[PDB]
Order: structure tokens, then C-alpha cells, then sequence
């Protein structure tokens, strides 16, 4: 992955959230949790189901062509019908292997990228009250229940609240 | 103090992360020839549905019959007389059963008929004057007769006579008619003289456009239902406005009328798979096939809304991030 | 107040204009770059390339040497276009693999032709006809000598002509096919003719076929015309007892650039180094949805009328 | 895009800034302002430009080449004639509808960073002098006025002048 | 009481250029080449089977030229026709010369069997000065010139079954003379004439009296023409006059085989690729060599240079 | 550089460093230093790699085909035969032409992401204990001997251990 989440800073995927595709795991007063963000994992199967939309249920209409089987041996009008058909099939082989090789590259990426994006904006809502732990964890310097970090998920937390309390947990 | 599942009252613990699923499934990238991701969707059609589906085209099988042996008229090929198709099938274990006969260019005919879509056929009342009609073949048994092709008119002599035949036919329809017509080459010189008189037979079927000359070409060939003799089929093509003029002094398999060409979308395919009711809007000789995935490679040999022929039997597009498991150890 | 706040931002515009993506079908951006050609100017450009206008004549006809076609003699092309409403004003006739000699033609790209006397004794030469009218009189395809007895017999032909340059002369020849036994014999005295033409490395051979056909201006017979080439070093020989219409001379075949194109559209004068039977187009665009028949520099046609290269960034107004 | 910035944590816009694509809305001790910035922007139009030229006047010279219109019903080798161009208009075709497809996703994603690279920038420059509120908007946690915001704009902002003001400001 | 750590990356003197979708020129650590421009000079024998033409064309090989002798039950993978090979038996000229040189190639084998054709009332072997073997007059081997014995040429009509599991190639041809008194000199009857025919496909061929230029003293011509029959079917030849005889069949084959032209020399080395300029490596995925090929090589392309970046942008001080 | 690290606010290469693509150079106590970092490295070597086993001989075995050449004009059949053969080089022309521009853009991309990865990565480790200079240094506030940038390197640095000795050099003057 190009951002070095998924894979990278983040060591592993969670087996049990099965309710989403990015979330968080939270440590508080009240104790452990898990939860989805719906926001985020909705960002990479809109993407991804982007792509479907152009492959997939998207056909051409053919009808009389030229013969590709023979009985007898016809010399070179036959060399040329095989030619051109073992030509056309070569061609579409290719693009094939290189469309699927591209997208999946970049659904890797896109996904990677979705993973950064929540953390990013987690970073900027907890402000100076938290710090990263790396391993795309925080530490949060104040007392915070399941209320607060609701707060957080919700979109709602107001860092200034316990700017003050988070200042001196930090530093003393 | 160990399992106390809370933090220490003045901190908590926010940890951001992903989903990961205990069977991840492999796919291609650009860095990467298998790496393992959250779950993918197949781009290949490989799966046959085993039959070919007649609900969605209209699919005739030819069965015992070639498309040429039914627009010829074969006598067991009668069944086919007035009929039209999207997609004509040819069995493997058809067969001919009429007087022998080759046509010098019999792929270019047979595909012209097939992209027009019917044998729909319109008699047209020839003059042949001074020659006997309806020549027939013990090898060509329309029931326990000698009979022929039901489209051609087998000309032979009239007491003592093989006049020069001189007729013609315009196109006065708004489509292009399709004449079907031949010569006989027979086995020996007095077979020849004791069918046409003339030693030496010759057919020229000619437009205002367009003209061809055939001669006849004595000695025997190989045995086929009981005959030396062969038949050459030809073909023309009249334009409205057009006329059509047939002459010859000899050996002439004469037309009984034309076929009626069609501009369409219909073909031809080798197939010995079953036709039946289902639903599938593309064909292949190996029977139908679904068309949701955009590639295939189950023929090359395709009718109607098809994926495209690859070479490769599979090829997986991720539709989830990259699996990076839980447990190592399970 | 001793704080300041800086905002960070982009640009955008009332309304953009959308395009597809790998994840979207359409998505707006501040801009945009049609990258399809769909139209054309209405004129084939004679500016560029030469072109050069059939208007009434095909390039068959203009070879063989119609009467009404005699306007090109000696005339070259980049681009011969032919007009539908083209037609032949001269003795009936057919060519066996017309296409094919039409197309080389085309591309050698011009009818310089050179006259060389052969030598047809026994044998009276120039005939005409009625249904070839040049002027006010009974006449022939310009570049065929028609061949037929000289009271008495039509004897066995044999005439050489050797290829002494060093590129590849173009023969036209022909035969006649009477409308009776009663003609074949009254032309050309015996009861069936033939024509041989040969190199030392190739041969032909065509047999004459009586009988009548359709009634083309007054004529029931017809001539089938064939065509040869001979090499450097190579030798021509032609071999006929009966029906045969005679070369007068080669044509020059050059190793060319040019071609044919049928088209009815205005020829006039305007910038262009792409031309299409709708007319010429401009080439700036990488891509072209007006006609899959093109000569000189061309976008490559597609079946899409449009497609649109995003030049700006994601169109995010307020 | 896929660095979140352009139509993400930049809710918008500015359909003001007529004179550059990325730059600076500020207010100080001498009220609002704008500023382009002209490096960012010119880095963009550089690599968009640089695509148009890869596209626009890339022409293959082609003469005499196969009919492709047939007034007589021929057959065998009019069947491959057409079959020939048929393959032919289609693989193109493809060619075409993907290369767009790619072109325009990179056009995004490509622009997006452009802006991206400028907030982390900007960031760098101001270091313990300033939090970034949101919305890639900075509070600076001192006086600065227009002068000042010149030589941030201008890449020569000294954060250590302001250093002992702004951190005094920051944590009390 | 305080350090610095400064993160980098590498740069080399000299980097080079590369392509991209935004820059023309970008330069980088290092690429590698993808068009192979260059080739070996010669075409390599020890990968795949090649065989030279020397003297000999593929058809003169087949027909059985006294000087193309050599080359009677031969067999390969790519057979070498060189500019130089020139025909020196009876003149003869083939209708569809092309599509004969191309089945024979893809078979890649001139294994010839003979058969017992009986053929009576005719005199066989005849033989030309234009077709020397040895100083004897001769002609093509696979052939069988016939002409009347006594004072007469009988109504020829003899069969041949194929009762094998492979195609049977049939050479044969039709012999054209240069006066009436000749064709009723050698043959008897005025106007001759050949039928080969299965019993699904049929050729008949008249000659064509009449003098050509001269070939090798000769003024005649033979028009060569074949017949495929398959397992199952029989080959029927019928004719008055002008009968050239085949004397047995070619067994074709499915096969990887091919022909080429080329004026290359051909020498001990290893390479899996061969184009008329020499054979070529095939480490890269395109060529710029030559279109034309024979087994595992680049696809050919117009560019005549592709550089790949194989590492990161070059940013020296 | 979609990043803006590699010829962005990373001023320019160490040509200096010649066993490792990415790496570090440091000054302190005990003098300067520079290391390689072996797996940043390595991630772009094993993604560049990847790519070059994609394109690099996967060739098709083809054998006889259609002529390609002729020495007598015929007409329009050869003209096909020309026409098929013409058609198919310009396509693999095209492919081959945009195989390499998308390629070498994401070849550069990718390295300017190991970069930045790198940095990010770093960063992190040092937490409240150093700043960013610009120009890819971090400053450290306290005695970070070669050891102890070590330890950084290693991934190892415990930053609890320095950082009262921190905080109290960063929040002063
Ligand atoms: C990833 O792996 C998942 C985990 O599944 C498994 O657990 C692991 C640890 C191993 O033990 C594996 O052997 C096992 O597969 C997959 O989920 C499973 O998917 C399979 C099919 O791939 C499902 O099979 C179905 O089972 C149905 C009954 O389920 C219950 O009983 C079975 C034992 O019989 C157990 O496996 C389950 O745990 C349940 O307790 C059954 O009803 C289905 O067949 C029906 O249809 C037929 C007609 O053909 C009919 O005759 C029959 O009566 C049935 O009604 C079928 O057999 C399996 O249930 C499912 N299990 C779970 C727990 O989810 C998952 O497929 C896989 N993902 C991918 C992408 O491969
Ligand atoms: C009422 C009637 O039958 N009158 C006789 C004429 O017959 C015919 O009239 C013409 C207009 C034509 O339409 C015929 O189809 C019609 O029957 C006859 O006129 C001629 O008849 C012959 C018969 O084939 C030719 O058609 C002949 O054609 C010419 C021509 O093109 O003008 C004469 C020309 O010199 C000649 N060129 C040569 C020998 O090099 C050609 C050539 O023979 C044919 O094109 C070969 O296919 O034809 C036309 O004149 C007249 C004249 O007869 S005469 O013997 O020519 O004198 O006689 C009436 O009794
Ligand atoms: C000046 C003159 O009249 N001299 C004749 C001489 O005529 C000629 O010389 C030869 C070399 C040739 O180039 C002729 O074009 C030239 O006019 C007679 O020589 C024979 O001529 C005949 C033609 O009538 C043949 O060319 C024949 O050549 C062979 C040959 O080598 O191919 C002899 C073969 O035995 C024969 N094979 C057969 C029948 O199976 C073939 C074959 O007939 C021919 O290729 C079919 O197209 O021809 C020359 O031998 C010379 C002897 O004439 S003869 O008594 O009829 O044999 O008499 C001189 O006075
Ligand atoms: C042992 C013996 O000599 N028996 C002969 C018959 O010989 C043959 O047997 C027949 C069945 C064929 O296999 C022949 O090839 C074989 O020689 C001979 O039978 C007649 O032979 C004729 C050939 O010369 C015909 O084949 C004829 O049958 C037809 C046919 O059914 O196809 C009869 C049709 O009316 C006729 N159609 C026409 C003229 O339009 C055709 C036609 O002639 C040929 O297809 C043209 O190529 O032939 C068959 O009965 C007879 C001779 O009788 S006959 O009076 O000459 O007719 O004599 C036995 O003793
Ligand atoms: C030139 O030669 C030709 C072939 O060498 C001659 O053709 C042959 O003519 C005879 C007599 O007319 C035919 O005899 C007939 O054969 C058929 C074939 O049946 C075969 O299969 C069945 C299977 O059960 C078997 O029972 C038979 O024994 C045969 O093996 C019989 O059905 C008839 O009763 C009859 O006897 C030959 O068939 C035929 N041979 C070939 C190969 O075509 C021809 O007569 C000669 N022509 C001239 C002008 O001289
Ligand atoms: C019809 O005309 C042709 C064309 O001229 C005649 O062919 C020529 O025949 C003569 C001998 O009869 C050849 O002469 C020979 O030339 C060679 C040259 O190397 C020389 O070595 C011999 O001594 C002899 O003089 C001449 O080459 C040949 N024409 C060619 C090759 O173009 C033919 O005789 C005529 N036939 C009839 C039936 O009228
Ligand atoms: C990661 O590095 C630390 C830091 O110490 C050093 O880093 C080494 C890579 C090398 O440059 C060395 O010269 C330098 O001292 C390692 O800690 C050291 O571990 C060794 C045993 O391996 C001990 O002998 C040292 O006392 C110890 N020093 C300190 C200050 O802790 C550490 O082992 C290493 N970890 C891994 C997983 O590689
Ligand atoms: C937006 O794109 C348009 C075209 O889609 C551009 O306008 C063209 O600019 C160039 C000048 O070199 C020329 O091709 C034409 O004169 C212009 N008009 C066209 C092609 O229709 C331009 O780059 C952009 N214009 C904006 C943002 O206002
Ligand atoms: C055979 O018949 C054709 C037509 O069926 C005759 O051609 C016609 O000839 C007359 C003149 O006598 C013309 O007025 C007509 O235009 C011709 N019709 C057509 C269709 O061409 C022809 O004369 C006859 N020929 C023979 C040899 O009998
Ligand atoms: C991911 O793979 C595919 C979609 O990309 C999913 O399979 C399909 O799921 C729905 C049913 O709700 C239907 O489109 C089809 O019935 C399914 N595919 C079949 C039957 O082949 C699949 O569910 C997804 N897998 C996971 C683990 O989420
Ligand atoms: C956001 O949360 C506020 C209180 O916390 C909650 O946690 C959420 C996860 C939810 O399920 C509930 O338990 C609580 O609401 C609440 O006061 C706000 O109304 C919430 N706002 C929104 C927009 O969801
Ligand atoms: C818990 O927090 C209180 C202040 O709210 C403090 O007095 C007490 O010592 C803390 N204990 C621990 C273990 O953090
Ligand atoms: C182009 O053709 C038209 C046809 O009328 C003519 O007027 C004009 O002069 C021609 N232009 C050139 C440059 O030959
Ligand atoms: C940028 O602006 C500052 C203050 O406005 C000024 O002092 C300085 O000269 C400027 N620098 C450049 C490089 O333009
Ligand atoms: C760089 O690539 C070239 C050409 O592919 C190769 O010869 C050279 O050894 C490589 N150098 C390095 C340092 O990898
Ligand atoms: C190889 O041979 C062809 C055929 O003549 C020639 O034109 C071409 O330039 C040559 N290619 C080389 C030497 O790479």
C-alpha cells in the first residue's frame, strides 16, 4: 500500500469487525469496545463498486463473422483468416491482463488510502488532548467514557472541553 | 491487578483499524503476481451452461442437414424449404444424400445465405423450349422414384434436338434475387452426346454487369450412390433494374427461380450441442454462455452478446483492501 | 487581537463540466478537452495532397481510355476520388478480380502510359463501335487495339516485347465474346478462339464464350478485360488465334503513396492533412467519430462521439 | 481525492481565487486578505499540460489502405475485410475510453496532492507556532500581521521570533 | 545535549532519462532497455532446426529439380530460402504458387511415398534437356511425364485410396505444348485435357498450345497443380493427353514448421528467436528488428527504444 | 514525487550513500554518522522487481504465420495481408508507448512513498522528543548518542526514557 497503513503502521486487520470495513477499538473507564465507521467504509465500496459498473453487464452485440475452424488445408487465404483472428485474441489477452494488474493495484491503494484518511481526520478532531502511540493508536490524556468517545465517532467531540485537563497530563 | 479490562481513571486508549477475514483469496497487481486481498470477482466466463438456449435467438437446428443441402433442396432436407434464422446450426453428423456434386467457392455461398437469414423461395416460370424438364438420379431418391434437387431443373434433349437456349428474367422486385444453377459433367462421350446431342456443352448465366462461362468436363470420377456423373453448382446475383440471361447449348441445370436476399444479422455455426429452452443472450459451438463477465474462454467461436475471447481461463478484479490476518497460527 | 488564522484552499467555478474516472461514470472538474472529432469542414482540402476529381469518370474507365474519360491522359493523384453518379460510355465489359486492378492502380497513382508498336500481320486492326462514341464516330477504349480478320483468314499470332528498364511494366489486354457462332466465325473465321498471354515466369489463358447477353446500348456481345506484368530482364508474349483485343503500350507502376476514395462532397480549397469521403477534418485531436474511411495524417476512428480529458482539478464550488 | 484534501477535509472551493489555483485566505491585526500561490499552481499545470502533449497532434500518416464499404454481396473474403476493421475500430476504441478513464483519475488524485503538498508545507514553516484548526485552516497563536504572512507565503517565515509568544499562548 | 537525524535517499553521477504521463524528460537512478534494436548478425542453428536453402527454393526442394536432390526426405523446423536460389529443371509456373510454398512449410517434412499407379498404353519417364541429370536428360523426380506408346494415347482413368489416417498431398500438373503438330506428336489426341477428383472436390485442366519464350531450349510449359485427399477417400485421375503423372504423395502434417527468407548466415550459436537479419535475444518484450519471425521472440514494434525506470528519481546536489 | 519527499522537501539525493536506496545521516555527542535503512530499501527493489518480472520475457512462441513482404503486385489481397499486419504493429506500438509513460510515473511514485513512509515512521518513534527541522531532519532534544540512534533505527527507541529530559529543552528561552 502506498501510504503504509494497511500493511504498514497498522500491523493487522481485525477478524471480528464484521460490521464494517475501518473502525476503531477503544480502552477507557468503562472498558474495552469496538466499532464500525460507516462513513469511511462506504468511501471504498462506492469506489470499488465504481469500478464493477464498467466491466461488469458490458457487452457488444456481434453476429456473422469469419470461420476460425477448417476442415482441409487451404494454404494462404486460411494462414490470413487464422492469422488475424490468432492476432485479435493476443491483443484482447493483453488488455485483459493489464486492466485487472492496474485496478487491483490501485483498489489496494484506494483502500490504504481510506485507512489513512480516518486517521488523519481522528488526528485533527482530538487535537493537542491525544498523541499518537503509533500502531494507529491514540492516547488520549484525560478521562474519556463511552459517551466521549462516542464523541469522537459521532464527529462531535469539542476538544476544548478538556483542553486544559489534557495539557497537564501531558506535561507537568 | 492484571485483568482489569479499564484504563487507569485519567486516560483512555483510541485504536483506528481495519477489517480481515480468515480466507483471503490471491489476485495480480502490478508489483505483485499473487497477493492476498479481502475477497475478488472472477473476469473470465469459463462455465458452459452445457446446451444451447433457443428463447433468445431464433436457433435452428439443421440436424441431418447442411444450410446448402436445405437451400438445394435435398429431398431429405425437404422439411427446411420455407424457413428463416438467426442461428443456423450444423451437426458433425450431417450428411448429403442427392446427385454429387461440388461448389467451386462453397464457403462464399454458404455464408452469404447464412447472414441473410432465410431460404424463402419464389418459383419463376422459365421458358425451355425444345428440351425435356425434370431430369432425376436414382442417387437423389425422393421415395422409391429417381428424383433431384427441388430447387434446380436437370435440362436434357427432346427427340433429336439440344436447341441453343436463349432465355432471360428481370429484376423487376426492389431486392437482390439470388440464382442458384449448375452444369453436369458426365462420365464417358456417349454419355454426353446421349444426353445433349452436342459434343461439346458450355453455360453462360449473365447481368448487364457481370457474365460466367462454364464448359462441361468428361470422365469418371469416383462412385456416389451408384453415379460417375457430377454437378457443378454456381451462383448469381441480380440487382432491380437488372436482368438475368441464361444461355446454352448443353449440359445446363437449369434454376426453377430465385432465393431473396436479405441485408441481416443471421449466421451459421458448427455445433453438436442440444438446443433447449433457457435463457442466455450469446451462443458458442460448446453450447450458451452467461454475459455479466467481460471476458471469456470457453470459444472463440462466438454468436451474439458475447464476453470477449482471452487466452486466460481466469482473472480476479479485487473488490476489498488487502487481507492482513489476525492470527498467524490458527 | 494577537492571534491570526491562514486558511488553505483552491480554486473553483460556477459550473464545471464532468468527466469519466476509474471509480466514477461522471465527476465534475474546473475543466476539460474534447479529445473526439465529430465534425468536418464539409470540403475535401486539395492543398495539402493532390486531389483529383473523377466527377464523371471511374478510374477503370480513365485507364482503359473511355471517350468522356480521355480528359486523363497522362494524369497522377495523391487521392482520385469517384463520384456515385460515374458511369461507362463505351463498349460493355467485365474484369475478373476488378477490385484488385482498380487498387493497383490507385496506388502506383498515375496513367503514364507509353506506346510500343507491335507488329499484328495477317490481321486488320483499330475496330470500333457504336456503342463507343468518341466524338461522332465508331470507336474503341483508347488504350485496346480490337483485332479481326483480314478478308480471307485470321491467322495464328505471335508477338514479343521485351521489358529492357529495371521497373515493372503494366499490360491491359482483353477478349471478345460474340453473341453468335454465326459472328465468331464472320470476325474472326474459326469456330473457337483463345488467347495466351505469357511470361517467362507466368501464363494466362482465356477461351472465348459465344452466346448472347443483355442489350447495353445496342450490343449483345462482350469483352473481358485481364492485365499482366512483366519484370526487369523479363519477356512478354502473347499468343492468339481468334478474339483477341490487343495492347497498344505499358503503363509506368510506381512503388506510390496514393490511393482511391469514393465521396460525392464539395472539392475545394482549405487547410487540412486529413481527408474523409464527409470531407477533410481537422487532425488535432487524437481520436475521430466521422468516417472509418480516411487518407494522409488521421486521428484513429472510434465508435464514441466524445470523451472528455479533464485539464483542472475536482470543481468544488460554494 | 485519494489525499482526502480536494472535496475532503477542505470543504471547498474558493471560486474568488481567479488569479492562481491554490493559495491563502488570512485575517490578522489588519483584517481578511487573499493570496495565490504560484509555485503549487504551476507544478499542476505543468503535469496537466505535460499529458496534453503526449495526446494532442500525435498523428500516424496513413495512405492507401482496404475498402471498407462493398456495394455486391461477395462472401468469404469480404467477411474477413470487415471482421479485420471491425477488430480494429474496437481495440482502438478501448484504447481510447481507458486511456481517458486513467488520465482524468491521475488528473485528480494528481491535483489533490499539489494541495496536500502545500498544507504540509505551510505546516512545516510554522512548527510549534500554530494548530491546524480543520478545514486545512491554521490559528497561528500570535500577531501576525500583513508583512508577516508575506514571508510565510514567501517560504521565509523565522518561527523562532514568534516561538516564546505563540507557545506562551498555546499552553497557560 | 541535543542531536540531528536527517532522513535521505541515494543519487548516482550519472542517472538517465525516462518517459512519463506528466514528463518527456524526467531523469532517474537508473532504467533498463524494452525494444531489442540489435541483432546477432547470424541466424543460430542449435536452438531450433534450420535448414538452408542453399541453390534450392522450398517448391523446386518438393517437385524434385535434379540439382535440388539433396533435399529428398528432409525435414524442418524453419527452412531458408536464399535471394540467390534459382529453378533449374523444365519451365513451369504454379496457379496459387503461394498457398503450395505455405502448406509444404507448416508440414515441415518432403517425406514422399510412391504408389503403384498403373498406368498402360502410355510410355512414361519423359525427360527434357532443359532438366539435365548428370548429362542425361531428365525431370523433376516426384513427377511422371507420360506419353503415347505405339501410335496411340488411351482414355487414362486409374484410382488410388487413401486408406490412411493422415491427408495425402498430391503433386501433379498438365503439360502445355508449343504447336498442334507437337501436342499430336507426343500425345496423339488434338486437344488434351486432365481430371484429378475425390469423391467430394474435382479439377479438370485443358492446356494451352502455343509457343512461350525460351527456357532452357525449351518453348513448352507445365502448369503444376495439387489435391489433398483424406483418410476415407479416393483419388480419381482421368485424361486423354498432356498427362503429368504424380508418382506417389507428400504426408502432411500439422506442424510447427515454417520457411523464411533470408540471406543471413547461419552458424553455431543459441538464441530462441530468428528474423531475416539474424537471430536475436529475447530478453526483452518488444523488437524493433524485423516483423518478420520464427519462435520465442519480442513482439515487434515501430519505437526503436523504450527505457523502463528501474529506480528512483535522480536529485543530485 | 506524489508526496513531495524525493525533489520536494527533501532537497536533493546523498550520492554519499551507496549500500541503500533510503537511509539516515545524524549528528551528536559521539560525532556524524550515516546508516542505509535496509527496508524501506528493500520494499521499493522488491516492488520494482515485481514489475520487471511482469514485463521482462514473457514472450509467445509464435511460428509460421502470414508473408510480410512480396515481390509481384497483386491487388487486394495483399493488400489485406499488409493492411492486418500494419494494423497490429500500430496497436502493440501504442501499448508498448503506454506501458512505460504509467510505469515510470508509478515507479517514481512508489519511491517517493518508501520516502515518505520512512519519515512518517520515524516521526512517530521520536514523539514528543524532536521536531521537524523542514528539509527531512528532526531535531532530537536530548544526548542521542550513536546508540541511541540505534535504537531509532532499530525501531527500539523507547521515548519515555528521554522524554522529561525533553519536553524540559523544548519548552524554554
Ligand atoms: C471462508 O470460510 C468460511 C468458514 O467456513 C468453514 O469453517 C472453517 C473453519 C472450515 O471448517 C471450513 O471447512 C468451513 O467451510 C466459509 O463459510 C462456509 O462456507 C461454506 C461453503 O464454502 C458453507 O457451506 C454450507 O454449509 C451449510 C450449513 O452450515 C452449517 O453446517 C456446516 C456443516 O454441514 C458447517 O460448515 C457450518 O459451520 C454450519 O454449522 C449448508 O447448508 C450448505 O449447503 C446447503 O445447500 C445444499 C445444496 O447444494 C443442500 O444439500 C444442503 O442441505 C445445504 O442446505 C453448505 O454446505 C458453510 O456453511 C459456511 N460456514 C460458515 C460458518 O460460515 C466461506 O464459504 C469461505 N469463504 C470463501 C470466500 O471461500
Ligand atoms: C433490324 C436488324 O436486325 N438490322 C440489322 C442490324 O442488327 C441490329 O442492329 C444493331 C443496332 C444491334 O442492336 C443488333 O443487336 C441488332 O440485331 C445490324 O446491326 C449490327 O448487327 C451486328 C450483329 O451482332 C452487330 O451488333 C453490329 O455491331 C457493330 C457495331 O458495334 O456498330 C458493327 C461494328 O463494325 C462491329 N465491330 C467490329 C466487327 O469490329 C461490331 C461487332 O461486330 C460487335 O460489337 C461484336 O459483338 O458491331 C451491328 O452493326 C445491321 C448491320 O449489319 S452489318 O453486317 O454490320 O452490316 O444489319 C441490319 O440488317
Ligand atoms: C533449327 C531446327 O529446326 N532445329 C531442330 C531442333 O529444333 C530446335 O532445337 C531444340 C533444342 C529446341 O530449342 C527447339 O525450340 C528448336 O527449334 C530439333 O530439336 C527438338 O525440338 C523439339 C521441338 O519441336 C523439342 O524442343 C526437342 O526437345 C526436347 C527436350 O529436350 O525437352 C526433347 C525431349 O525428348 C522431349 N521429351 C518428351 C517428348 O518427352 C521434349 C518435348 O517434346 C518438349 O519439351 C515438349 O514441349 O523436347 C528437341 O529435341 C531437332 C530434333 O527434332 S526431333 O527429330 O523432333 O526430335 O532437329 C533440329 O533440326
Ligand atoms: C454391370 C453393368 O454393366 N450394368 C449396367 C448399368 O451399369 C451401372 O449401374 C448403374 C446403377 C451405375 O452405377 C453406373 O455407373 C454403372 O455403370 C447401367 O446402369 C445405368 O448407368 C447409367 C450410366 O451410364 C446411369 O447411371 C443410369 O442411371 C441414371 C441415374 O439413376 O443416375 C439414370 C437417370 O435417368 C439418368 N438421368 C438423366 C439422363 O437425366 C442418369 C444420368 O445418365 C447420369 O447421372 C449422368 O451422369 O443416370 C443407370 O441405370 C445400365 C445402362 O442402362 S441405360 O439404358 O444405358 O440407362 O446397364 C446395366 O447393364
Ligand atoms: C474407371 O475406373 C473406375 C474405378 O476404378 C470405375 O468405377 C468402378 O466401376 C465399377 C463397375 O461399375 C463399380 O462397381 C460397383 O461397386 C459398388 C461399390 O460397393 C462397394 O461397397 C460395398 C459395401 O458393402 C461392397 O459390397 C462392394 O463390394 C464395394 O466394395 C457396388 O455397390 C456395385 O455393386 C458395383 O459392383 C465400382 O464401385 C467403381 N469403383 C470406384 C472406385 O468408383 C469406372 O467404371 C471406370 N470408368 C471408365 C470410364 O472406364
Ligand atoms: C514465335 O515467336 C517467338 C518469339 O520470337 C519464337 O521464339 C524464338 O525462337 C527462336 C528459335 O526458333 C529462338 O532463337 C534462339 O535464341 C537463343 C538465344 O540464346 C539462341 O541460343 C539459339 O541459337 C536460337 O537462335 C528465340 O530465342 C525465341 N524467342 C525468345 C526466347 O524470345 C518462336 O520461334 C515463334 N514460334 C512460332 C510457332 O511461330
Ligand atoms: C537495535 O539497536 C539497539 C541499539 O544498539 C546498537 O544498534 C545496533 C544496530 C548496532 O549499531 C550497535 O553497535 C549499537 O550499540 C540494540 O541494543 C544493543 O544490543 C546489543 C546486543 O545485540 C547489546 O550488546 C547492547 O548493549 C545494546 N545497546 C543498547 C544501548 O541498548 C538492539 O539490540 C537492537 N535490536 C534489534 C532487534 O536489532
Ligand atoms: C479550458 O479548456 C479549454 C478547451 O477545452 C481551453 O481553451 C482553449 O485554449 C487553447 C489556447 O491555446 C486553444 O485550444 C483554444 O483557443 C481554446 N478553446 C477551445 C479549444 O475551445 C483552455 O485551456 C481552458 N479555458 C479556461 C480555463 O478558461
Ligand atoms: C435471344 O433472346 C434475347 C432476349 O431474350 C435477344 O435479345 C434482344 O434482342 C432484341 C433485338 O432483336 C432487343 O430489342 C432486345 O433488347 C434484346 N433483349 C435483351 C434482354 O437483351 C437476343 O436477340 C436473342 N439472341 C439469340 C442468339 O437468339
Ligand atoms: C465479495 O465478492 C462478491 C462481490 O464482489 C460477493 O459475492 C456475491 O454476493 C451477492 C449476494 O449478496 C451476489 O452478487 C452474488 O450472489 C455473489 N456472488 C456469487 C454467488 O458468485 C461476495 O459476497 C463478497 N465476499 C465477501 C467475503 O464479502
Ligand atoms: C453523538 O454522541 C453524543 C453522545 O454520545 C453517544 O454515542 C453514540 C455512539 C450514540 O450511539 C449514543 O450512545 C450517544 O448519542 C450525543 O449527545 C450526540 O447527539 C451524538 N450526535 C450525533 C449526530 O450522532
Ligand atoms: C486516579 O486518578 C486520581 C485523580 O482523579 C488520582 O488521585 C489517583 O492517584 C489516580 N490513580 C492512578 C493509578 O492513576
Ligand atoms: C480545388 O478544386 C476546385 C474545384 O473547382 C478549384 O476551383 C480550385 O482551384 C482547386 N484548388 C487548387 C489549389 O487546385
Ligand atoms: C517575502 O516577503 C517578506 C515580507 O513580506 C520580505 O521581507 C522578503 O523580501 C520576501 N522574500 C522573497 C524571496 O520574495
Ligand atoms: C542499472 O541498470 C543497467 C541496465 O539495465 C545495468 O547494466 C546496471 O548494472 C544497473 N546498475 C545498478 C546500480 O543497479
Ligand atoms: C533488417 O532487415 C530489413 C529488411 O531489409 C531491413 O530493412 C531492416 O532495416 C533491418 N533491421 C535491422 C538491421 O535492425
Amino acid at each position: 500500500g502506498i501510504f503504509g497503513a494497511i500493511a504498514g503502521f497498522i500491523e493487522n486487520g481485525w477478524e471480528g469487525m464484521v460490521d464494517g470495513w475501518y473502525g476503531f477499538r477503544y480502552q477507557n473507564s468503562e472498558g474495552t469496545g469496538q466499532a464500525a465507521d460507516l462513513k469511511s467504509t462506504q468511501a471504498a465500496i462506492d469506489q470499488i463498486n465504481g469500478k464493477l459498473n464498467r466491466v461488469i453487464e458490458r457487452t457488444n452485440e456481434k453476429f456473422h463473422q469469419i470461420e476460425k475452424e477448417f476442415s482441409e488445408v487451404e494454404g494462404r487465404i486460411q494462414d490470413l483468416e487464422k492469422y488475424v483472428e490468432d492476432t485479435k485474441i493476443d491483443l484482447w489477452s493483453y488488455n485483459a491482463e493489464l486492466l485487472v494488474a492496474l485496478e487491483n493495484q490501485h483498489t489496494i491503494d484506494l483502500t490504504d488510502a481510506e485507512m489513512n484518511k480516518l486517521f488523519e481526520k481522528t488526528r485533527r478532531q482530538l487535537r493537542e488532548n491525544a498523541e499518537d502511540m503509533g500502531g494507529g493508536c491514540f492516547k488520549i490524556y484525560h478521562k474519556c467514557d463511552n459517551a466521549c468517545i462516542g464523541s469522537i465517532r459521532n464527529g462531535t467531540y469539542d476538544h476544548y472541553i478538556y483542553r486544559d485537563e489534557a495539557l497537564n497530563n501531558r506535561f507537568q | 491487578p492484571d485483568q482489569n479490562p479499564t484504563s487507569g481513571n485519567n486516560t483512555a486508549t483510541l485504536c483506528l483499524g481495519h477489517h480481515a477475514v480468515a480466507n483471503g483469496t490471491l489476485v495480480k497487481t502490478i508489483t505483485d503476481d499473487q497477493i492476498e486481498v479481502t475477497n475478488a470477482t472472477e473476469l473470465v466466463q469459463s462455465i458452459s451452461i452445457g446446451k444451447i438456449c433457443n428463447n433468445s435467438y431464433r436457433v435452428l437446428d439443421g440436424r441431418n442437414c447442411t444450410l446448402i443441402d436445405a437451400m438445394l433442396g435435398d429431398p431429405h432436407c425437404d422439411d427446411f424449404q420455407y424457413e428463416n434464422w438467426d442461428l443456423f446450426i450444423e451437426r458433425s453428423s450431417a450428411f448429403s444424400n442427392c446427385y454429387p456434386y461440388d461448389i467451386p467457392d462453397y464457403a462464399s455461398l454458404r455464408s452469404i445465405v447464412a447472414s441473410s437469414g432465410t431460404l424463402e423461395f419464389t418459383a419463376e416460370g422459365f421458358t425451355w423450349t425444345g428440351v425435356t424438364q425434370n431430369g432425376g438420379s436414382g442417387a437423389c431418391k425422393r421415395g422409391s422414384a429417381d428424383s433431384f434437387f427441388s430447387r434446380l431443373n436437370w435440362l436434357t434433349k427432346s427427340g433429336n434436338s439440344y436447341p441453343i437456349l436463349n432465355v432471360t428474367m428481370p429484376n423487376n422486385k426492389n431486392f437482390d434475387k439470388l440464382y442458384i444453377w449448375g452444369i453436369h459433367h458426365p462420365s464417358s462421350n456417349k454419355e454426353q452426346t446421349k444426353l445433349y446431342i452436342q459434343e461439346s456443352g458450355r453455360v453462360t448465366v449473365s447481368t448487364e454487369r457481370s457474365q460466367q462461362t462454364v464448359i462441361p468436363n468428361i470422365g469418371s470420377r469416383p462412385w456416389v450412390r451408384g453415379q460417375s456423373g457430377r454437378i457443378s453448382i454456381y451462383w448469381t446475383i441480380v440487382k432491380p433494374g437488372d436482368i438475368l440471361m441464361i444461355n446454352s447449348n448443353g449440359n445446363l441445370v437449369a434454376p426453377r427461380g430465385y432465393f431473396k436476399l436479405r441485408t441481416g444479422k443471421s449466421s451459421v455455426m458448427r455445433s453438436d450441442a442440444l438446443i433447449d429452452t433457457c435463457v442466455s443472450e450469446c451462443i458458442t459451438p460448446n453450447g450458451s454462455i452467461p454475459n455479466d463477465k467481460p471476458f471469456q474462454n470457453v470459444n472463440k467461436i462466438t454468436y451474439g452478446k458475447c464476453p470477449k475471447y482471452i487466452r486466460q481461463n481466469t482473472l480476479k478484479l479485487a473488490t476489498g483492501m488487502r487481507n492482513v490476518p489476525e492470527k498467524q497460527i490458527r
